[PDB]
RNA sequence: GGUGAGGUGUCCGAGUGGCUGAAGGAGCACGCCUGGAAAGUGUGUAUACGGCAACGUAUCGGGGGUUCGUAUCCCCCCCUCACCGCCA
RNA sequence: GGCUCU
RNA sequence: UGCCUGGCGGCCGUAGCGCGGUGGUCCCACCUGACCCCAUGCCGAACUCAGAAGUGAAACGCCGUAGCGCCGAUGGUAGUGUGGGGUCUCCCCAUGCGAGAGUAGGGAACUGCCAGGCAU
RNA sequence: UCCUCCUAAAGAGUAACGGAGGAGCACGAAGGUUGGCUAAUCCUGGUCGGACAUCAGGAGGUUAGUGCAAUGGCAUAAGCCAGCUUGACUGCGAGCGUGACGGCGCGAGCAGGUGCGAAAGCAGGUCAUAGUGAUCCGGUGGUUCUGAAUGGAAGGGCCAUC
RNA sequence: CCGACUUACCAACCCGAUGCAAACUGCGAAUACCGGAGAAUGUUAUCACGGGAGACACACGGCGGGUGCUAACGUCCGUC
């Protein structure tokens, strides 16, 4: 219902970028984590990810669903993706609104040097 | 949310033994209450909503959603898009304090009141009754108004049968018979 | 054919126009749109006039 | 004598079809396919036009394949 | 819920004849004094005397004595 | 006389009537009555022949009828030049194929089913049979 | 045989998609005048079926069809009116 | 002013 | 490496439905609250935010199950290209191709990348 | 004259006084973009309310919808709401389709400048296919291109347009 | 008014069985057509340009069809 809802709202650019050919940023969001990886423009393999299911992130938080946790997970992806040679992305939302924790991670990954 | 703390506190414990459920998730719950009164009269002019939604908007402190026609029926005389009628939505603790102000003050401000009927739960736990009047309701001054209206409201439960709504009505004391 | 006739005159002082049509019937007001003026090469306010 | 009819009329023929096939080398912006609708769907290096006219983006031959869940039919040039 | 477009919605009190005081949030304003609550209505009285069919056997003997 | 009610279209091409046919087993009934020859029937000649076998059954048993006609015959009209139109429909055809059934019966007996199946084809162009029901 | 138009309640008569289940008039019914009738005059006013009449539905030749909705629009069957059905 | 029949 | 879960794909019904069962450490879900970011042509329902008391009821996932859906031969039949023939509105012969429907049967998907949890 | 289906024989095309239907427009939003949504019908309950308005749940799963005929499409919706808007841009156009020709059509991309969107991107009218009329002549605005001795002008040319 | 019942009259949906379709399709050939590769053969048989034409009244026969009566040495198309 939800889930089918957002990934009807979603596959729309997802088979835009697919036909674009873009390494595309796939942000993921539940109520207490927040998830993001990098994946190839084949849609089969991933480059780099980022969560608050990982230790490293989630350890120096207070809860892992907030928006502090967001930009952490993005900066981290940012800094993962630059260390591995990833520069130019595409963000794809996946059937989220672009506000809030989202909104907050992108313009973490931004600041952090990815382009898009 | 008088009654949204009697349910969490007696009707739950209630339904739980009456019933056997094995989770606390299994149990009925109130989830929306729709006022709507459908006014088909209102083609003729926009007073007669323009003054029952303000009727309604004092029974419920919102704003009503004036709804339209589906599509156009000649028998009636509308054509699709007329604004129609008039609903609220009522959730959360304005749905129980409506609730409460209903089964405390206008259901016994009914003229000849002699119950309510157990045969209108629409076979799954929703139950739908409907008033003759909106003077029942003390929010109606009644030098104000000028037109006798009527309402209907539709008490939409998360009961899958239609006795565990009715058992959960029951034991908000709703008078049935 | 109700639908008449009319020009889009550029306000840049240029006689540039667009001609297209409306329902002067239903659309009594005056069109305005802003639209591309080639002579100066930028988008400027054009207005309704008569196609005369 | 006596008679007439209402049915004479019938419009000219529009030319659709499938111009160039599978395994055919094309140069960028041929046409491969006019149609109504989608009839088929555009796939790699080709786009669709304002009239459901399938062009290459690229140069290449034309790959024809069936995808989806729907099992729509999709157009593609290979790379050549 | 929206910001300006409802109407006031505030807590009063309406006390009935019964003494029944009861709080409640309406857009009345001022306090209420009602006639018949849900505890002094007769539902749980009035409703069961108010059928009264009577006899006709015994309205019959009443009338007289053989 | 059988005749569909309503058509999607008032008239049809000549077509052919090429091929065998499908209804070939006794479906319902236990007797039936074969086409071997090909053809086209009529209204008219499905119902005389059904009459033919209701009044030599005496009303005993029942009969199917497995055929309907569909298919609309035009004519022109008579001194009438060859262009103009099409003609105007006038009758009401079913298109026949070697081996189908053409009607079926039970509750008579074999020889009661023969002589009426037999007075049924003496009013059919095409050249019938007479058959069972058959186990598979 | 074809072309065109048309088919309106008791009668005539208007009525080319939304208070048309019908104008207007005559006629029919009822009342009054009249010793009695008329003529006047006044008031009304279709057939069916569902309940009970709360009003509803159907009925513009018949029968289908569309559009939310047709007395009005399209088709068929028809009926009638007008014109033509010629050259040899 | 004119206004039939019995 | 095993198990479980989440995300993104591959494939597009042997992959889907149905029926029964089962799961809560994590995950997920529901769920608590909302002055705030933001939102409702009314409504914190949805969207969103701040969270984590409760529950796996629903949903979801997993397991099982042939009531279906689906897949599906072999042989034959229909058709048909070429050549020939007949009783020529339609068929036959040589040769090549060869269905559909149906039957037996199969069948309660398979697989990749990354991350997390518990075991090892 | 134009559009759609069949005839048309599985590429295109294909005739008859063959079988059936439509067009000679509309829209300043019914266009663009971003974001969101998902029908028809039926069942039950429910004030006036009735076969049929509106309200709540369930089945169904597009049998609906598409500005209009038919066909092909349409869920990533091309269907339906709201916000901002004018790309219903100007110069070009590789390369193809289609016609005897005149001509008609599709088009990525380039330069300028613009709108929406955070961004990737999308936008050179509308889901597509009908909604149309050659040339001449003449009219209007713009442009020194020309200007019959010279300077102008008339007139002509070119661009837009009637 | 609520309704009584029975009943020699039909019937929606759904289910099962059975047919039909040029303007039906959850299937689907043979051929034909387009493109590529490869031999052998064929007096380049192919294409482009240029000079000169003629022709645009066809017929029957086979096959696939419309129309007509699966009538016509009929008519109108496709193909040989
Ligand atoms: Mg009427
Ligand atoms: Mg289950
Ligand atoms: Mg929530
Ligand atoms: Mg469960
Ligand atoms: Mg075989
Ligand atoms: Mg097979
Ligand atoms: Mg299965
Ligand atoms: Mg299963
Ligand atoms: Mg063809
Ligand atoms: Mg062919
Ligand atoms: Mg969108
Ligand atoms: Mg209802
Ligand atoms: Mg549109
Ligand atoms: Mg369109
Ligand atoms: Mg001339
Ligand atoms: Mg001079
Ligand atoms: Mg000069
Ligand atoms: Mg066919
Ligand atoms: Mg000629
Ligand atoms: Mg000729
Ligand atoms: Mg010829
Ligand atoms: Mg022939
Ligand atoms: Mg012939
Ligand atoms: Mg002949
Ligand atoms: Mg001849
Ligand atoms: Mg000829
Ligand atoms: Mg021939
Ligand atoms: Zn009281």
């Amino acid at each position: 219902d939800k889930k089918s809802a957002r990934i009807r709202r979603a596959t729309r650019a997802r088979r835009k970028l697919q036909e674009l050919g873009a390494t595309r940023l796939v942000v993921h969001r539940t109520p207490r984590h927040i998830y993001a990886q990098v994946i190839a423009p084949n849609g089969s393999e991933v480059l780099v990810a980022a969560s608050t299911v990982e230790k490293a992130i989630a350890e120096q938080l207070k809860y892992t669903g907030n928006k502090d946790a967001a930009a952490a997970v993005g900066k981290a992806v940012a800094e993962r993706a630059l260390e591995k040679g990833i520069k130019d992305v595409s963000f794809d939302r996946s059937g989220f609104q672009y506000h809030g924790r989202v909104q907050a991670l992108a313009d973490a990954a931004r600041e952090a040097g990815l382009q898009f | 949310a008088k009654l949204h703390d009697y349910y969490k506190d007696e009707v739950v414990k209630k339904l739980m033994t009456e019933f056997n459920y094995n989770s606390v998730m299994q149990v009925p719950r109130v989830e929306k209450i729709t006022l709507n009164m459908g006014v088909g009269e209102a083609i003729a002019d926009k007073k007669l909503l323009d003054n029952a939604a303000a009727d309604l908007a004092a029974i419920s402190g919102q704003k009503p959603l004036i709804t339209k026609a589906r599509k156009s029926v000649a028998g009636f005389k509308i054509r699709q898009g007329y604004p129609i009628g008039c609903k609220v939505t009522l959730r959360g603790e304005r749905m129980w304090e409506f609730f409460e102000r209903l089964i405390t003050i206008a259901v016994p401000r009914i003229r000849d009141f002699r119950g309510l009927s157990a045969k209108s739960f629409d076979g799954r736990g929703n139950y739908s009754m409907g008033v003759r009047e909106q003077i029942i309701f003390p929010e109606i001054d009644y030098d104000k108004v000028d037109r006798v209206r009527g309402l209907d409201i539709t008490i939409t439960t998360t009961a899958k049968s239609d006795e565990e709504g009715r058992a959960l009505l029951a034991a908000f004391d709703f008078p049935f018979r | 054919g109700i639908r008449e006739k009319i020009k889009l005159v550029s306000s840049a002082g240029t006689g540039h126009f667009y001609t297209t049509t409306k329902n002067k019937r239903t659309k009594p007001e005056k069109l305005e749109l802003k639209k591309f003026d080639p002579v100066v090469r930028q988008h400027v306010i054009y207005k309704e006039a008569k196609i005369k | 004598a006596g008679g007439s009819t209402r049915n004479g009329r019938d419009s000219e023929a529009k030319r659709l079809g499938v111009k160039r096939f599978g395994g055919e080398s094309v140069l960028a912006g041929s046409i491969i396919v006019r149609q109504r609708g989608t009839k088929f769907h555009a796939g790699a290096n080709v786009g669709c036009g304002r009239d459901h006219t399938l062009f290459a983006k690229a140069d290449g031959k034309v790959k024809f394949e069936v995808k989806g869940p729907k099992n729509r039919k999709f157009i593609s040039i290979e790379a050549e | 819920m929206k910001k300006d477009i409802h109407p006031k919605y505030e807590e009063i009190t309406a006390s009935c004849s019964c003494g029944n005081v009861m709080k409640i949030r309406s857009t009345v304003g001022h306090d209420l004094n009602l006639d018949v609550c849900s505890k002094c209505h007769p539902f749980f009285t009035g409703k069961q005397r108010d059928v009264a069919t009577g006899g006709r056997v015994d309205r019959f003997n009443k009338r007289f004595n053989i | 006389m059988l005749q569909p009610k309503r058509t999607k279209f008032r008239k049809m091409h000549k077509g052919r009537n090429r091929g065998l046919a499908q209804g070939t087993d006794v479906s319902f009934g236990s007797f039936g009555l074969k086409a071997v020859g090909r053809g086209r029937l009529t209204a008219r000649q499905i119902e005389a022949a059904r009459r033919a076998m209701t009044r030599a059954v005496k009303r005993q048993g029942k009969i199917w009828i497995r055929v309907f006609p569909d298919k609309p015959i035009t004519e022109k009209p008579l001194a009438v030049r060859m262009g103009k139109g099409k003609g105007n429909v006038e009758y009401w055809v079913a298109l026949i194929q070697p081996g189908k059934v053409l009607y079926e019966m039970d509750g008579v007996p074999e020889e009661l089913a023969r002589e009426a199946f037999k007075l049924a084809a003496a009013k059919l162009p095409i050249k019938t049979t007479f058959v069972t029901k058959t186990v598979m």
